[PDB]
């Protein structure tokens, strides 16, 4: 805010 | 019929009272913050993280496990070559080569069966897999499930 | 275990499966817990493997992703109204557990607000071991049963990290015979590089841009690049546009 | 030219432009004619530029693809009981060409029988530049028009080897501004690394049939791989299954 | 709607004798073989082909002419990172960097302008572009008419 | 019989  | 929207309606539904009521969650109404499907702050505050998983890899295979490796082709976040190139690091050898696998009349994807690792690509499905490729997701599992490598014709 | 029991859920279709959701908890000093959701599959299909599902982020919910938009037994309609089967649902063939981690995610909670500040592998796997050995002595008929653990993206940590403590655990009551991984990390200087090389074979950034990608994070890790790695991400967000980098070839959604 | 104009044609809707379609002599000696479909835009379009499209293969036809699949007029219904109008249609903004090249394809056709045995780049690209001038002493109308190439695939041969007679041709009546190449060969070396790059990245080959590609058809032509060439891509065939490789999402025709 | 069939269909309609009357093709009916897509004889017996168009473009583009170059990213056959070494070798500067063009609110593709030449990828396209895209193809072929850059926003 |  990354998202996996 | 693919609604890429899904995050927003689950969001309504588990932010119903009724909702989790069923599901016995939140007894108490304690958690005075909106439910939602991910937890940016933690997103945010990571700590420890290794690097390699490979040596877990390495650890697991020795011990005997099952180990599957999927991807998604379309995925552009943790893509197929990122995956290619992480367990070509294995350097296991090749138990079977590279080949198509099907689904019915069709190609659902590839795969490559190693020694104590098989890898398998999903054709045309993204990230979440089970949700652009439903159908082809359910052979995956039922196939890793049985141990048995994904089908060929 | 009868107490988690899920009788209906709201808009729920009547299916031939139970499940069952709660919570367990994983640290008594902290007050944390985490809350699962299990759904079976039918009679026939049993007694069928127990699978943990966990889903990524880090910070994202196993239910929310793997459960309501994923594998699991539904989808929710528009505007949360209620819900729909999922015909290719896994618990057709599996017993699978949904596992909301670490604590603070989805339903999962800490009563030691830090917690949700100092998160880390470690401790998300520790706290999921012992969330495991509780969890089969709330759901004693599924000791020994075969175990497997699966999920996608960050799960890729995750998974192989709690496939280690259970089989080194030498927990009799777990019987785990392995684990998959979806769109995982698996490490961290090869998957940056394949991704990179993903991206422009799939039309995303200039070459200048891949260049630069390369050069910038390959030393680095996905979950904490430098900041040469951010700047350089940060063009390819901009070259990457408008699209969905999760399914390059499907549409945003609009609202 | 008022001869060639097509009245209607089976099963074809009615529309608001005109076509025109019928031969053109290459080569009297050999008895070669060339046959074009010409599809003009609409009035309120005019005075629109002239486009010249071909089709690769070699030896595909531009009616065929172009004019038939593509960015043509219609679309023809199963079982080529009739038409339908391409929504789409290129020929709403420019009057587009559509030439069956070289004299064998399509409808283009030789005398000299040999002549199917023995075409090349050469001679199709003067074949095509004397159905040019040829063609406009047929639609003098046309002359000095802005006019284009373009094409896809193999024309990635033909439209700038076409593209440069013309140009050094020094053809006054021909207003020559540009061409535009879609999915074409452009260098064989290049090309040749690019594709194989490409696959990898898509997932369609073994890491070591892309490794033997590379080795066995780097120093060939596409059109004239040798045979380690060949062998390496046999092997790619067969890793590339029953997909339509010139749409990797998209299903293959079953009938 | 997609249909992979239409060569079918085609071959069909061009061996009826009333679109042939209607296309003033094989006038004299003398053309005594079914009409065909391609012809199998001549791909097979291709004669002379340079190795590389790359001189042409040099040539071209310095007589001033407008050329771009487009692909269709989904395509495998002459794929768009074929295209993107090939044009690479010309080396021409970059006046307009990769960037997204958008078709209304969606991105068609990316762009990359040179000096003297435009590089246009079309989405989710394969090799028949306008048969895959065809609403971003007419976008693509718009432009190019205008000699105007594939559009942003 | 390849066709680009
Ligand atoms: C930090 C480390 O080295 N490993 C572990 C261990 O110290 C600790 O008991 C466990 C529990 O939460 O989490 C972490
Ligand atoms: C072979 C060659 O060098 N170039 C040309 C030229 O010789 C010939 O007049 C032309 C006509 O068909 O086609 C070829
Ligand atoms: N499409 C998305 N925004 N996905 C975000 C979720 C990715 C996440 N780790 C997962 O477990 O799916
Ligand atoms: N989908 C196919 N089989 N396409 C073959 C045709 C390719 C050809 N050169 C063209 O001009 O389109």
């Amino acid at each position: 805010f990354x998202l996996f | 019929s693919y609604d890429p929207c899904t995050e927003r309606y689950s969001t309504a539904y588990y932010n119903r009272r009724d909702v989790q009521m069923a599901l016995h969650a939140n007894v108490t109404g304690a958690m005075n913050y909106t439910w939602a499907t991910c937890s940016d702050t933690i997103n945010t505050h990571w700590h420890d993280a290794p690097r390699s998983m490979l040596p877990i890899y390495r650890e697991l295979i020795a011990a005997g496990l099952r180990i599957w490796v999927f991807s998604g082709d379309t995925d552009a976040v943790v893509p197929l070559t990122a995956t290619r190139y992480s367990i070509g690091a294995l350097g296991l050898p090749t138990t079977t080569s590279w080949y198509p696998w099907y689904d019915d009349q069709e190609v659902g994807g590839w795969s490559q069966v190693y020694k104590g690792l098989t890898l398998v690509s999903v054709r045309g499905a993204g990230h979440e897999v089970p949700l652009h490729r439903p159908r082809q997701a359910l052979v995956l599992f039922q196939y890793f499930l049985q141990g048995k490598p994904m089908p060929g014709q | 275990h009868a107490a988690d029991r899920i009788a209906r859920l709201p808009g729920q279709p009547a299916v031939d499966f139970d499940m069952y959701s709660g919570y367990i908890t994983v640290d008594e000093g902290a007050g944390r817990s985490l809350f699962y959701l299990l759904q079976e599959a039918p009679e026939d299909a049993q007694p069928a493997p127990l699978v943990l599902w966990l889903n990524g982020g880090p910070g994202c919910s196993s239910v929310a992703y793997g459960a309501s938009e994923e594998l699991g037994a539904f989808r929710v309609k528009p505007r949360g109204a209620g819900l729909v089967l999922n015909e290719y649902r896994w618990n057709k063939v599996a017993n699978v557990l949904f596992l909301d981690s670490p604590a603070g995610v989805g339903f999962s909670y800490t009563n030691t607000s830090s917690d949700i500040y100092t998160s880390g592998d470690n401790r998300t796997a520790h706290d999921s071991y012992a969330f495991l050995a509780k969890w089969f002595e709330r759901f004693p008929h599924y000791k020994y049963r075969d175990f497997y653990i699966a999920g996608e993206s960050y799960a890729g940590h995750y998974v192989p990290e709690l496939s280690q403590l259970v089989h080194r655990s030498k927990n009799p009551v777990i019987n785990l015979k392995g684990f998959m991984v979806g769109n995982g990390l698996i490490d961290d200087y090869h998957d940056y590089v394949g991704t990179f090389e993903f991206w422009w074979n799939h039309g995303i950034v200039s070459d200048d841009t891949y260049r630069r990608l390369k050069e910038a994070c390959l030393h680095d890790s996905f979950i904490h690049p430098s900041p040469a790695c951010d700047a350089a991400t940060d063009v390819a967000t901009a070259e990457q546009g408008n699209i969905d980098m999760y399914s390059l070839y499907t549409p945003v959604c609009n609202i």
